[PDB]
RNA sequence: GACGACAUUAGACGAAUCAUCUGGAAAGAUGAAUCAAAGAAGGUAAUAAUCCUGUAGUCGAAAAUGUUGUCUCUCUUGAGUGGAUCCUGAGUACGACGGAGCACGUGAAAUUCCGUCGGAAUCUGGGAGGACCAUCUCCUAAGGCUAAAUACUCUCUAGUGACCGAUAGUGAACCAGUACCGUGAGGGAAAGGUGAAAAGCACCCCGGAAGGGGAGUGAAAUAGAACCUGAAACCGUGUGCUU
RNA sequence: GCAGUAAAUGUGGAGCCGUAGCGAAAGCGAGUCUGAAUAGGGCGUUUAGUAUUUGGUCGUAGACCCGAAACCAGGUGAUCU
RNA sequence: CAAUGGUAGGAGAGCGUUCUAAGGGCGUUGAAGCAUGAUCGUAAGGACAUGUGGAGCGCUUAGAAGUGAGAAUGCCGGUGU
């Protein structure tokens, strides 16, 4: 699940407690499906919300 | 400190001055023996390696269950008590040379060329002169010499001539001046050392 | 000394103990670690330091203090480690340090006063102490701080 | 391999000269309405380790 | 592409010993010799420098390869001085939140990364010097490539071992990951030795045969193929002394 | 590290220990710290260390051998039930 | 002249097994193993003779260790009741 433009992905880290327990946790992109001009044939894709801040179009 | 010059023939020619802090020392039997076993010790390539526990094949289950058999517990088929097990506390890959001081080592040469002229074990030849490689003649030079079965020929640097010559005669090894040991100068029974290389080792070790 | 009848000197060596071989040794049975416990265990024993559940002395006792991680400590040389030098012979570090007195010049050279000098010379060196100063002026010469 | 040293150790004790160890004092960080001006004073100062608990202690602190 | 250069995937030459004794056979013992740039090693009917294969030394490729000297070949601007303007890596640095990493526990984390929101300067600038700043010093990010020293051995080649010598050493010296076990993943053994030479016992006798007993082979056949030595437990047959 | 033969050995003097200790430190020095003290008291000062190695221990390693109930990761199995 | 029971345990001296270095030796005119014997030392143990056995092995000094078994409901193999 990977945007198209940057490729902001996911990571994994981990979930801390008051007492410092830690569990696994991940970390996922803002990716949004946003139909943009792929080869210049328009397609769906997943973009991050950071590439689409400036730079985009739709 | 006057040792007599012979010609290879054994007919005297002149006369050399070896010091006595270098060839008349009195041995010190406690740091030439030290320095033997360092030698011996040195030589040593252990490669000698057994399977313990962890690398015998295989053995991972236990081989029943804990109660009810009437046999005794065990825990795997390649444990030490049984027949094609591992070994506890075998050999292992190692090596096994130290090292001494260095003031040491040199108080070790000393008091091994002093025991070899104390016992009148020293020829100091003139020079060598082989021309080309021929045994033969080397036995005939130390035959005329008169040295034991054993003897150690000393040259100057290298003398390809002179190595190759006695390389065959069982019982003489050829060493230059620098490359002189201990295990070599207390086997040797007799010794045959260049007066350029007499008065090398006299410096170098003293 | 022949390589055959060689011997190695008086009391330089010892044959070790051998655990666990017959009762005649002494060490038969039990090798030496008693009959049961923590101590009669392979691995056994316990951590130094370690008093058996009770507070051990290094958490009784407080810390104290810290570290001046720039320290300016010096390569002393006494005042009678200074009449190996001769009359009036102008010493500096370098000579010192070449005379093997001080092994390493580590942040600087510090003259301290303890015996005499019997002697009259100039020196020249990083930090002095007063009793150094009456010492050296007391018979004559200078000391000129870098 | 190298063997390690009490970090916990090593900042509780100075070396001195002859091979003791200087040591702070305990009973020293509060309550001192209860404790007597003469215990404060007389705990103002520096001990020796014990010889019974250098002969505990020798390994844990070989380096200092 | 076009010439050479050593090396490697066949190989070649290579010194010098005879006699007696004991023996089934000598390499041993004894005597007399010899060679050695070769007395490394393995064979040989016993323990061989001189019997054999070799060894030191030297020589050697049709070919197909790694490798390397060159000759080509293919590429191709090198500086200074001004410096008025211009340019020098953006959703980037960096900040906030939440995480990881750095010997150092969202923390000072400065150094440094990731997710989420924000979000800069363009030399008259930007970053770092362990909260930090002011000054000093150093550097010039946000594009890319880069051999050597370094790690390892399924192999191949040569060699070494105060390493094991068949309950050891590989599990496996021997048709071994095989008998066998399990539906399967998997788990996994036991088992080398006649003699120098097979000379492996022509014939005869008892017996259906297995065996045996002679004769013969061999130094030896309680070395006859389950075969070198052949212990103990264990099983027998005699008996001297006892009950 | 280099030479050397998988050796001795030679070279290599960064470092390492000692010759001065005291104090948390700045720092001072046969003294130093506390303290106003030139008081008292603590630790010092009366040179012997260092390199290698035999032996005895200890640490870090599975560390004298055997042996759990068990935990976790990746696979195999509904031909019995 | 005195001392000498001894377990956990400390100390010391030693006997043995394999291998290595050197020296010196023994071996088909019979090595190592194996079996027997009425032999020697304070002990661990060491020889000698005679049989089987058909090729290696002692001794001195010194080095190293997979060095010494009677018990672990030990493992493997044989054979009992």
């Amino acid at each position: 699940k990977q945007c198209f433009v940057t490729g902001r992905k996911a990571s994994t880290g981990n979930r801390r407690s008051h007492a410092l327990n830690s569990t696994k946790r991940r970390w996922n992109a803002n990716l949004q499906k946003v139909r943009i001009l792929v080869d210049g044939k328009p397609k769906k894709v997943w973009v991050s919300a950071r590439a689409l801040k400036s730079g985009k179009v739709t | 400190a006057n040792y007599d010059v012979l010609k290879l023939d054994g007919t005297k020619s002149g006369s050399i001055e070896l010091s006595d802090a270098v060839f008349g020392i009195e041995p010190n039997n406690s740091v030439l023996f030290e320095a033997i076993n360092l030698q011996r010790a040195s030589l040593r390539q252990g490669t000698h390696a057994v399977k313990n526990r962890s690398a015998v094949s295989g053995g991972g289950r236990k081989p029943w269950k804990q109660k009810g058999t009437g046999r005794a517990r065990q825990g795997t088929i390649r444990a030490p008590q049984w027949r094609g097990g591992g070994i506890v506390f075998g050999p292992t890959p190692r090596s096994y040379a130290y090292k001494m001081p260095k003031k040491m080592r040199r108080l070790a040469l000393r008091s091994a060329l002093s025991f070899k002229a104390q016992e009148n074990g020293l020829t100091v030849v003139d020079a060598f002169n082989f021309e080309a490689p021929k045994t033969k003649e080397f036995k005939n030079v130390l035959s005329t010499l008169e040295q034991p079965k054993k003897v150690l020929v000393v040259t100057e640097n290298e003398d390809v001539n002179v190595e190759l010559s006695a390389r065959n005669i069982p019982g003489v090894q050829v060493t230059t001046a620098q490359g002189l040991n201990v295990l070599d100068i207390t086997n040797a029974d007799s010794l045959v050392i260049t007066e350029a290389a007499a008065k090398k080792v006299e410096e170098v070790l003293g | 000394m022949k390589l055959h009848e060689l011997k190695p000197a008086e009391g330089s060596r010892k044959e070790r103990n051998r655990v666990g071989r017959g009762v005649a040794t002494g060490n038969g049975k039990t090798s030496g670690r008693g009959h049961k416990g923590q101590k009669a265990r392979s691995g056994g024993g316990v951590r130094p330091g370690f008093e058996g559940g009770q507070l051990p002395l290094f958490r009784r006792l407080p810390k104290r203090g810290f570290t001046n991680i720039n320290r300016k400590e010096y390569a002393i040389v006494n005042l009678d480690q200074l009449n190996k030098f001769e009359d009036g012979t102008e010493v500096t570090p370098a000579l010192l340090v070449e005379s093997g007195v001080v092994k390493n010049e580590k942040s600087g050279i510090k003259i301290l006063g303890n015996g005499s000098l019997d002697k009259k010379l100039t020196v020249k060196a990083h930090k002095f102490s007063a009793s150094a100063a009456e010492a050296i002026d007391a018979k004559g010469g200078a000391h000129e701080v870098i | 391999p190298k063997m390690k040293t009490h970090r916990g150790a090593a900042k509780r004790v100075k070396r001195t000269a002859s091979g003791q160890l200087k040591r702070s004092r305990a009973f020293t960080s509060h309550l001192f309405a209860n404790k007597s001006t003469k215990q404060k004073r007389q705990l103002r100062k520096a001990r020796l380790v014990s010889k019974s608990d250098m002969k505990r202690v020798k390994q844990l602190l070989a380096y200092k």
